[PDB]
RNA sequence: CUGAUG
RNA sequence: UAACUAAGCUGUAAAAAGCCCUAGUUAAAAUAAAAUAACCCACGAAAGUGACUCUAAUAAUCCUGACACACGAUAGCUAGGACCCAAACUGGGAUUAGAUACCCCACUAUGCCUAGCCCUAAACCCAAAUAGUUACAUAACAAAACUAUUCGCCAGAGUA
């Protein structure tokens, strides 16, 4: 899906997310879930630049109180 | 206690003695065994035979001198005219893959000869003289 | 036989503004005398591709590949004079011969005044 | 790691020369080996020199 | 009708080819301390490739650059040259257990 | 495997993902099919070669009124039935 | 099994072959 | 009603992507004497070391977390003409639920 | 650069040495090439004692000239440094900066083999 | 570019004027190819000694 | 020859230990294959021979590096089995 | 090492 | 080919024969071949080719096609040169009833360079070239079964 494309971005400059997967909840919703949750809309807004539509969704994930830890 | 297994090369200032003597000055061993033969010939540092002992020069025979212990005893009668010369550490230089190759090794340490190092110096060609055809045709 | 002069500027360094105005040096490093027989076999083929064709930019012509064939069985003939024992060359000249026979005939069977 | 396999056996799509001539099938086995008896060797035999040695000078 | 119908896109997840010790460089025939580093400091035996880890074209390279130098006169080829001897051991071979 | 093609939606990441709606369209005619030789007195045998949940398929043949197979298969237990079970044995009308 | 027929023709070539020698 | 596939867009299987080094909680359901079989909950169970530190704390049920490397072992050998499948998953024992 | 001139003179003093490279240098300039540069790679001991016009030689200064040089006037040049006493082993190679560096890709994963073999049941 | 690129280094080719100041530069400095490769793969010069 | 010499095969003891020492050169000698090269050059062998040596000796290499990959793999279930009567 | 035939 | 040391060296399951103008170490041209790399699979039409450098260079805007043309591993022939080493033949020594064989020693043609011939191989990857397909479908074994355009061959076995 066009979600993957997100998801390889997340995986790629933060890793894995600070909560774990749960695959026995059926509605989990993980860290990079929320962070292509943000993309999508943020591509709504009317953003076509992918460091604008990627970086302030890095920045929106704060404002929920989580932790964002960028692998060097 | 850094001990490195590698020679100890004159172009470097390592501090390195045995009896006084640094490893060039050293006396030799020169070890050809064959496959039918052991020689050994103890040379001085300035390329000067001191002594010479082979398992032929010890009063074996044909199929006899051949055989480990053979070797075991010529490092023995090698090391003898060796040490009454007054030799007390050689370098050990092996040529040839034969029975009595580690023999005559251990058999200067049992008639009294320290080994410091011990060298496989063994005629390899680069494809050079084409050796005999095989046997059992 | 012709007769390319060592400083014929080669033709990767002949099309390009500001050549003549640059020193013998560079002239002589860009000229035939510095370079391999590859480079005389392009400016041959260059020099033969520009009277004898009549559209150089028509490649893939009979006329053309005939004209394109015919220096490298010059070259061939060049380099066996002195490897006369070379079979693998011998092989590709007498191989090129006929392939640039093959070529003329049909040529011949196509168009006769091209042909002549 | 494995060596290379492809372009290595005389097959009809390989175009080239085979370069293994496998005697059997390089198909894996259900069942390893079994561990080969290692050939022994005579014992104390720089014991016996020495032992020998007082004989010869005595 | 669906949405939710997966696309025919190329994998995002695809990660990058692992590149040889000298991938994107130059192997040159001067250089007897970098040719040294893949020969035994016992033998002057050069390595393969399931010691050394080259990708295919620099295993050929350092072969043809050691056997050039060799017999240029710039390394020698009984052992390995004692001034080289504490350079990083870079290949896969373990000697003295 | 091969046959396993059409009965598949996808591959998401190297495993593969079989599709649930051909799943619930055949499931349907099997619980169809088995529920209608359960009511016409059909003798019904649940078989699963597997060391994981055989006990269970065990306990649900028991707790179903049917029989069960999860051991050990012989060899002519179908086909030579006259002679590994007994010498007249009706044979099961289901194999699940 | 085929070195049934090579052994054939080898047994000819060589008694061929003697035979010119011979003659 | 509900398509399968939009459930599988969004079931988190699908949020996880690859199983390469990914923080799952997974939950034991069965205990042998040194082994733990795990369930992470994918397709097969884990089976792992009981470590030295709270071995003790190892009992049927409990949920602890791993971080997947595999999500089947299967692989491929000379003349196979399928993959010989493990019916395990690879992954390593971190801690137990965290909280 | 074209040619690559890695000159190993013999061991002597330095005035001796600028006129041996002066001659070389020289004889280079007369066959009709061009010189590029001329990089001293210090004076090393030689890997193994080389012979050389009835001489064992146990060091010798290593040299570098690279020259644009047509192609016939190499094998003259090699016939002109094989007479040369103060030479202990000339050798006349292309330039390794003529050839531009390919991209090193990497490994790339190369699967098993597979279809080797029929499906016969063994 | 090419030719502007060979129009700058003709101005340090080595000619018969410059053949004895260059004999003299080339013994005096020395160069060295020698630099060695890591297990990550970074290059290491031995200058800094 | 025209090497320098007690450079190359050459290790030394430690403590007076030789019989060590003279199994490291053997591992030195075994692990750059000195000792079958030196084994096969008594007597020469034909380019034919050769041929099927190093065809026979790489399939084998093929076989024992996948027998090995196999158990290293399967390696994990030998652990005791969990269902034992089921 | 060697050692034929029915 | 020289110098020091020793009376032995080589040789095999064991011996004998042979060399003691022999053997070990230190220096050494010429010839022949081209360790590891190579667990690589590239080049060439095939044969074949992997010590290094340089020059020339690997046909066809690409179907098949001879009895025509050009090549063609080893062995062999002619003339000239080289000959470290190996080695047909041969001569000695073993074994054997015999051994004009397997085993040991010495040596020759030959293998090496130039020029000219000879044109044969289990020259086989026993699978023809060119474009394809995975449909129907396992005589057996082996390298799975087949299409379309062609060329070259195959009519019981021995004789041959
Ligand atoms: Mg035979
Ligand atoms: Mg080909
Ligand atoms: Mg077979
Ligand atoms: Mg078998
Ligand atoms: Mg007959
Ligand atoms: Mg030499
Ligand atoms: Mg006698
Ligand atoms: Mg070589
Ligand atoms: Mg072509
Ligand atoms: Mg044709
Ligand atoms: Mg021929
Ligand atoms: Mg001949
Ligand atoms: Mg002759
Ligand atoms: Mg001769
Ligand atoms: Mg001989
Ligand atoms: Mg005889
Ligand atoms: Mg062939
Ligand atoms: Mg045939
Ligand atoms: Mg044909
Ligand atoms: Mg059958
Ligand atoms: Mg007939
Ligand atoms: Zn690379």
């Amino acid at each position: 899906y066009h979600e993957d494309r997100i998801r390889a971005k997340f995986y790629s400059a933060y890793g894995s997310g600070p909560k774990a997967f749960d695959l026995f909840n059926p509605n989990f919703k993980s860290t990079c879930q929320r962070f292509v949750e943000k993309y999508i809309e943020l591509q709504r807004l009317g953003e076509t630049d992918e460091e604008k539509l990627f970086v302030e969704a890095g920045k929106a994930l704060l404002a929920e109180g989580v932790t964002l830890r960028r692998v060097g | 206690s850094s001990f490195s297994i590698y020679p100890p090369i004159p172009g470097q200032e390592n501090s390195l003695r045995w009896a006084g003597k640094k490893f060039e000055e050293i006396p030799i061993a020169h070890i050809k065994a064959s496959y039918n033969n052991t020689q050994i010939q103890v040379v001085s540092a300035a390329h000067q035979p001191l002594a010479h002992a082979s398992c032929g020069t010890e009063g074996f025979r044909n199929a006899k001198k051949g055989t480990g212990i053979a070797a075991q005893t010529a490092g023995i009668a090698a090391a003898a005219k060796a040490t009454g010369k007054g030799v007390t550490h050689v370098r050990v230089v092996v040529k040839g893959l034969g029975p009595g190759r580690l023999s005559a090794i251990k058999g200067l340490t049992m008639g009294g000869l320290e080994v410091i190092s011990i060298t496989d110096n063994t005629p390899i060609p680069h494809n050079g003289c084409r050796p005999r055809k095989a046997r059992r045709l | 036989q012709d007769d390319p002069p060592p400083s014929m500027l080669l033709l990767d360094y002949q099309n390009v503004p500001g050549i003549h105005k640059v020193d013998d040096v560079v002239k002589r490093l860009l000229s035939l005398e510095m370079a391999n027989q590859k480079e005389k076999l392009k400016i041959k083929k260059m020099q033969l591709m520009n009277k004898v064709l009549e559209n150089p930019e028509d490649t893939s012509s009979l006329e053309a590949r005939i004209v394109a064939l015919t220096v490298k069985i010059r070259n061939y003939e060049e380099h066996m004079q002195k490897h006369r024992k070379d079979k693998a060359h011998k092989r590709f000249l007498l191989m090129s011969i006929d392939q640039r026979k093959k070529m003329l005939k049909n040529l011949r069977e196509t168009n006769y005044a091209v042909f002549e | 790691a494995t060596p290379s396999l492809r372009g290595r056996l005389a097959r009809l799509g390989n175009p080239r020369r085979p370069i293994l001539k496998p005697n059997k099938p390089l198909i894996l086995a259900n069942h390893v080996g079994e561990r080969r008896r290692e050939k022994g060797e005579a014992t104390c035999i720089t014991e016996m020199s020495v032992m020998m040695a007082c004989w010869k000078q005595n | 009708s669906n949405e939710d119908l997966p696309v025919p896109m190329e994998n995002p997840y695809k990660e990058p080819l692992k590149k040889c010790i000298l991938c994107e460089k130059h192997v040159d025939y001067k250089n007897v301390q970098l040719l040294s580093q893949f020969i035994s400091p016992f033998t002057g035996c050069i390595y393969g490739r399931h010691i050394t880890g080259l990708c295919g074209k620099k295993q050929k390279e350092i072969t043809k650059a050691i056997k050039r130098a060799q017999i240029l006169g710039f390394m020698p080829v009984t052992y390995k040259d004692p001034a080289y001897l504490k350079d990083p051991k870079v290949c896969n071979i373990k000697y003295r257990e | 495997h091969r046959f396993m093609e059409p009965y598949l939606f996808g591959s998401r990441l190297g495993q593969d993902i079989i599709d649930l709606e051909q799943t619930a369209a055949h499931l349907q005619l099997a619980l169809n099919f088995t529920a209608h030789v359960a009511y016409r007195e059909g003798i019904i045998l649940f078989v699963s070669r597997h060391r994981q949940f055989a006990h269970l398929i065990e306990t649900t043949a028991r707790d179903c009124g049917e029989y069960a197979h999860t051991r050990y298969f012989k060899g002519g237990l179908l086909t030579n039935a006259p002679l590994l079970l007994g010498p007249g044995v009706r044979l099961p009308d289901l194999i699940i | 099994k085929n070195i049934l027929k090579i052994r054939r023709r080898k047994m000819n070539h060589h008694k061929y072959r003697k035979l010119v020698k011979r003659t | 009603v509900e398509s399968f596939a939009s459930m599988l867009r969004h079931s988190p299987l699908t949020q996880m992507g690859p199983a390469k080094n990914k923080l799952v909680i997974g939950q034991i359901f069965h205990i042998v004497e040194d082994d733990l079989y795990i369930d992470f909950g994918g397709k097969f169970h884990c089976v792992c070391k009981r470590p030295e530190v709270d071995g003790e704390k190892y009992q049927k049920g409990t949920r602890v977390r791993l971080r997947l490397l595999d999500l089947e072992l299967t692989s491929r050998f000379l003349g196979a003409t399928t993959d010989t499948t493990i019916l395990e998953a690879d992954a390593v024992l971190l801690g137990l639920q965290e909280s | 650069p074209r040619y690559e001139l890695a000159l190993i003179l013999k061991a002597m003093q330095r005035p001796e040495t600028a006129a041996a490279l002066k001659r070389t240098l020289e004889a280079l300039m007369d066959r009709g090439a061009v010189v590029r540069n001329l990089e001293n790679l210090g004076e090393r001991m030689l890997p193994y004692k080389i012979s050389a016009h009835n001489q064992r030689h146990s060091r010798g200064g290593y040299f570098l000239v690279d020259f644009y040089a047509p192609a016939t006037t190499v094998e003259s040049m090699m016939e002109h440094l094989s007479r040369d006493i103060d030479v202990i082993r000339p050798n006349i190679v292309k330039h390794p900066l003529t050839q531009e560096v390919k991209e090193c890709e990497g490994i790339v994963p190369v699967p098993l083999e597979e279809k080797l073999y029929s499906t016969k049941k063994r | 570019q090419e030719v502007l690129q060979l129009q700058e280094e003709a101005k340090t080719f080595i000619t018969r004027e410059n053949l004895e100041a260059r004999v003299e530069e080339a013994l005096d400095s020395p160069k060295s190819y020698n630099w060695a490769i890591t297990r990550e793969g970074l290059v290491v010069r031995p200058q800094q000694k | 020859a025209n090497h320098l010499k007690f450079i190359a095969r050459t290790v030394m003891v430690q403590e007076g230990n030789v019989e060590g020492a003279y199994r490291t050169l053997n591992r030195i000698l075994t692990m750059d294959g000195l000792i079958e090269d030196i084994k096969r050059r008594r007597y020469y062998e034909k380019p034919c021979r050769r041929r099927q040596r190093e065809s026979y000796e790489t399939c084998r290499r093929i076989y024992n590096m996948e027998m090995a990959r196999k158990i290293n793999f399967l390696m994990r279930k030998n652990r005791a089995d969990p269902w034992q009567g089921c």
